[PDB]
């Protein structure tokens, strides 16, 4: 049917006129399908024959991808019409849905054709069925055309307004609206829940919106946007990881996609070594040979995907809880649940956001991602059970120069525990050898040397090939660590190298800094001090004259 | 009762900013607030043919919720036409006492130009995308749109002209929803003249719900440590800090001080300050008392604020337009109170600096904040009392700016 709803007024973009894309010539069998469809559609009021003075046109075609369907090419009109309040992009998340005793799924059939289109805008929808000779027939739309820029929003808003009466008289019946679907839930007796469905079905039929007849139709488990929804549990649809010898950029992309998708209910999914591959990427065609780390990751994912997992729905009376577990190379995993083994959902956090990081910083960032996620899904923030002790975190967030909001959390003792593997000293160390380090490299020949000069009288210079002033500045520190007792003072002129160490990293993209980290753990006390370069302080002046000079 | 035509800057479309997800608590408060605002006709529900959007937050400013609208983008896209549309007194920074009054409720009497109303559209988000938002637009002059004080100016001058004739030595500056009222009176007299004006405004239909003292502000000078026994490390720090300062005050000298370190020496070795090095350090303390030289304010250029966490509730800040040319510096302190946190203190500092900046120059600075972006966007509304919002971005504090500014 059609509708007595009010129409949304619609303008074209200021200074633009209607589309005039001529009709591609059509085979006479398709012109037969269009003429019959158009006369049926005309008979239902959805379209109208129009005079000759309408200047605008839009191409039309017929197909039946092995009944017939009419398809229209509004690409040109879409460019010329104004923008609309963007349709719902996000979708509800299964973990966010509140449990209900029964759920109906209604498909509004032919929904867009069931809604009127603004009158003054109708001239710009004109289309032509081709005559055999040239004189063709001219039709225009009176309902929302399928494929025009404004149909999804205007039908969405028309549907919201149509529901408003029925919803007010039924503060018991939950109606999610999503595209041209209605998902109806209630805690009524299945006898009367079917009554209220029947009411709603007709209320929409008065507004012109048809609904499934054969019972309420669509039956569980529900295949919905890559999910499986059961009456008591949800899970993702089954993932298939390809088995391949070579991989293109496009194949790895489709593979982190599926993997990312599975990580919301399959705890333990890892994707970082696989997306390290796409770091360069370039062309989706480029073949990217996999890595021993990428292979191990993909292997471990197939292992986890071998068993089936499910999540539960939301009860707003039960608490909201998250735990986070370490997974290794800066990869982390979390569950969010209300009942201790019934998980609402899971997820992963493996971002470095920089070349070097450390465990506490990464955990804090994981707690961030969970918080933003809980607000989007349940409108609240969870209680946190975390594998870290207050002393560990309190020390970290106090010495940390960046401001941070640590939630309330209880320690859960479940190793691997999050810890600071080392702390530099805040005061210089007494009776410890003072190493004055420096490095240099030639910005053209890229050759270099790192060296030190201590106060016990030791001096050393190690030669370096294919490096930069920044890399030698770290090798210099690395050299002083290698060559010192368990306690050492190091004095550097590098603001770069000071910055990287003082950050107290414990993992890194570069293997030099990974080497320096291993040194720093083995030491007992280390103090790192900075002096301005080329100011002849003493100590520094002699390493500059030794290494930087040559 | 008659509207004032409002234009966007030519060839410029309205805002399409994204609504931030809110907690169920904050949404329920926005819906209550917006239902009442709809009854009083200040806002109306809009259709899908309005594509514009401005974010909304719920803050507390009290135990009742307020609604704060982020017109930052709509202000870029129009208010500069209202910054030039048809003024800042430099004496307000000189007044001994300054009080801030919230007069933003006067705005809800003036109709808004019906052809501009689409640009004020905003959305109350739903949880988990169950619904699309509830969508409204403004009928009246909305708070936080810089065109609101611009249009109301004529009425507001009219209301204040009595009071200004009586008290001719009091400074009244308006910035957005606030009046800044400054006097040199005794504090008790000051609070009286504030009440006189408060009552004056309430008498003419201007519902009004902060005391500052710019005579105490300054540009904090650099302080060098004063020790009893110096180590090699203390002099290295002292020499490093004075080396930084010499990009700013030029007559600083370090020869005699670094002479004390000649040769390779252990860091813990105690060095005595020779008489020459003491004179150089004493002379260097004296040059740090005088201010910088060519640091002037350019009204056309942007003000930038940098902030450093210093430990134990201390936060330093600098306002400059060109690096090293510091217009103001200062340090903030929170009394902690075992209810404080890093984000409460950062949020409080941003507001102090912004108020201080508004008094001095009449515009908000663009902040470089030392915090992860995603952490700010979640928690900033929990201690935001101000009715305005400055521009901001996120940075990683360098390793030595902490101590040199300490
Ligand atoms: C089976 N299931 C989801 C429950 O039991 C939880 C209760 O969820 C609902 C509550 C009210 C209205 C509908 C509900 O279902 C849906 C909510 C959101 C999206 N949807 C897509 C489909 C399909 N196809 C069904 C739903
Ligand atoms: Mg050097």
């Amino acid at each position: 049917p059609i509708s007595p709803i009010e129409t949304v007024p619609v303008k074209l973009k200021p200074g633009m006129d209607g589309p005039k894309v001529k009709q591609w010539p059509l085979t006479e069998e398709k012109i037969k399908a269009l003429v019959e469809i158009c006369t049926e559609m005309e008979k239902e009021g959805k379209i109208s024959k129009i005079g000759p003075e309408n200047p605008y046109n839009t191409p039309v075609f017929a197909i039946k991808k092995k009944k017939w369907r009419k398809l229209v090419d509004f690409r040109e009109l879409n460019k010329r019409t104004q923008d609309f309040w963007e349709v719902q992009l996000g979708i509800p998340h299964p973990a966010g849905l509140k449990k209900k005793k029964s759920v109906t799924v209604l498909d509004v059939g032919d929904a867009y054709f069931s809604v009127p289109l603004d009158e003054d805008f109708r001239k710009y929808t004109a289309f032509t069925i081709p005559s055999i000779n040239n004189p063709g027939i001219r039709y225009q739309y009176n309902v929302l055309p399928q494929g025009w820029k404004g149909s999804p929003a205007i039908f969405q808003s028309s549907m919201t307004k149509i529901l408003e009466p029925f919803a007010a008289q039924n503060p018991d019946i939950v109606i999610y609206q999503y595209m041209d679907d209605l998902y109806v839930g209630s805690d009524l007796e299945i006898g009367q829940h079917r009554t209220k469905i029947e009411e709603l079905r007709q209320h929409l039929l008065r507004w012109g919106l048809t609904t499934p007849d054969k019972k309420h139709q669509k039956e569980p488990p529900f295949l919905w946007m890559g999910y499986e929804l059961h009456p008591d549990k949800w899970t993702v649809q089954p993932i298939v990881l390809p088995e391949k010898d070579s991989w293109t950029v496009n194949d790895i992309q489709k593979l982190v996609g599926k993997l990312n998708w599975a990580s919301q209910i399959y705890p333990g999914i890892k994707v970082r070594q696989l997306s390290k591959l796409l770091r360069g990427t370039k062309a989706l065609t480029e073949v990217i040979p996999l890595t021993e780390e990428a292979e191990l990751e993909l292997a471990e994912n197939r292992e986890i995907l071998k068993e089936p997992v499910h999540g539960v729905y939301y009860d707003p009376s039960k608490d909201l809880i998250a735990e986070i577990q370490k997974q290794g190379q800066g990869q982390w995993t979390y569950q969010i649940y209300q009942e201790p083994f019934k998980n609402l959902k899971t997820g992963k956090y493996a971002r470095m956001r920089g070349a070097h990081t450390n465990d506490v910083k990464q955990l804090t960032e994981a707690v961030q991602k969970i918080t933003t996620e809980s607000i989007v899904i349940w409108g609240k923030t969870p209680k946190f059970k975390l594998p870290i002790q207050k002393e560990t975190w309190e020390t970290w967030w106090t010495e940390y120069w960046q401001a941070t909001w640590i939630p309330e959390w209880e320690f859960v003792n479940t190793p691997p525990l999050v810890k600071l593997w080392y702390q530099l000293e805040k005061e210089p160390i007494v009776g410890a050898e003072t190493f004055y380090v420096d490095g240099a490299a030639n910005r053209e020949t890229k050759l270099g040397k790192a060296g030190y000069v201590t106060n016990k009288g030791r001096q050393k210079v190690v030669p370096l090939t294919n490096t930069t002033n920044q890399k030698t500045e770290l090798q210099a520190i690395y050299l002083a660590l290698q060559d010192s007792g368990l306690e050492v003072n190091i004095v550097t002129d590098s603001q770069y190298a000071l910055g990287i160490i003082q950050a107290q990293p414990d993992k890194s993209e570069s293997e030099l800094v990974n080497q320096i980290i291993e040194q720093l753990i083995k030491k007992e006390k280390v103090y790192l001090a900075w002096v301005p370069a080329h100011k002849g302080i003493g100590g520094n002046e002699q390493v500059d004259k030794l290494v930087s000079a040559g | 009762i008659e509207t004032v035509p409002v234009k966007l800057k030519p060839g410029m479309d309205g805002p399409k900013v994204k609504q931030w997800p809110l907690t169920e608590e904050k949404i329920k408060a926005l819906v209550e607030i917006c239902t009442e605002m709809e009854k009083e006709g200040k806002i109306s529900k809009i259709g899908p043919e309005n594509p514009y959007n401005t974010p909304v937050f719920a803050i507390k400013k009290s135990t009742k919720w307020r609604k704060l609208v982020d017109f930052r983008e709509l202000n870029k896209r129009t208010q500069d036409f209202w910054e030039v549309q048809l003024p800042h007194p430099a004496g307000l920074k000189k007044k001994k006492s300054v009080t801030v009054l919230d007069v933003g409720d006067a705005y809800f009497s003036v109709p808004l130009d019906e052809d501009f109303r689409k640009y004020t559209a905003f959305t109350i988000p739903s949880i988990n995308n169950e619904t699309p938002g509830i969508r409204y637009q403004y009928n009246v002059l909305p708070q936080g749109w810089k065109g609101s004080p611009a249009i109301f100016q004529s009425s507001m001058t009219k209301i204040l002209e009595p009071f200004k004739k009586q008290n001719p030595d009091i400074v009244i500056y308006q910035y957005m929803d606030d009046l800044y009222v400054g006097s040199d009176l005794e504090i008790g007299q000051h609070r009286t003249k504030i009440e006189e004006l408060r009552q004056h405004l309430l008498r003419w239909g201007l519902t009004t719900p902060y005391e500052l003292h710019p005579d105490k502000w300054t540009v904090q000078p650099i302080v060098l440590p004063e020790k009893d026994s110096w180590t090699v490390n203390d002099i290295q720090k002292l020499v490093g800090k004075l080396n930084w300062a010499s990009q700013i005050y030029p007559g600083i000298k370090v020869r005699q001080l670094s002479k004390l370190l000649r040769g390779t020496k252990a860091l813990t070795e105690v060095i005595p300050l020779t008489e020459e090095a003491e004179l150089e350090l004493a002379e260097n303390r004296e040059i740090l008392k005088e201010p910088v030289h060519g640091v002037y304010y350019d009204p056309s250029k942007d003000l930038i604020a940098e902030i450093q966490k210093q430990g134990q509730g201390q936060w330093t800040y600098q306002i400059y337009q060109e690096p090293f040319k510091n217009l103001k510096t200062g340090k903030y302190a929170r009394m902690r109170g075992a209810h404080t946190n890093d984000v409460k203190q950062l949020t409080e500092a941003v507001q102090k600096i912004t108020t201080e900046s508004i008094v001095i120059w009449g515009k908000t600075p663009k902040f470089k904040l030392p915090i992860q972006k995603e952490t700010w966007e979640t928690w900033w509304t929990e201690y935001w009392q101000a009715t305005w919002i400055p521009e901001w971005e996120f940075v990683n504090t360098p390793p030595l700016v902490k101590l040199w500014y300490q």
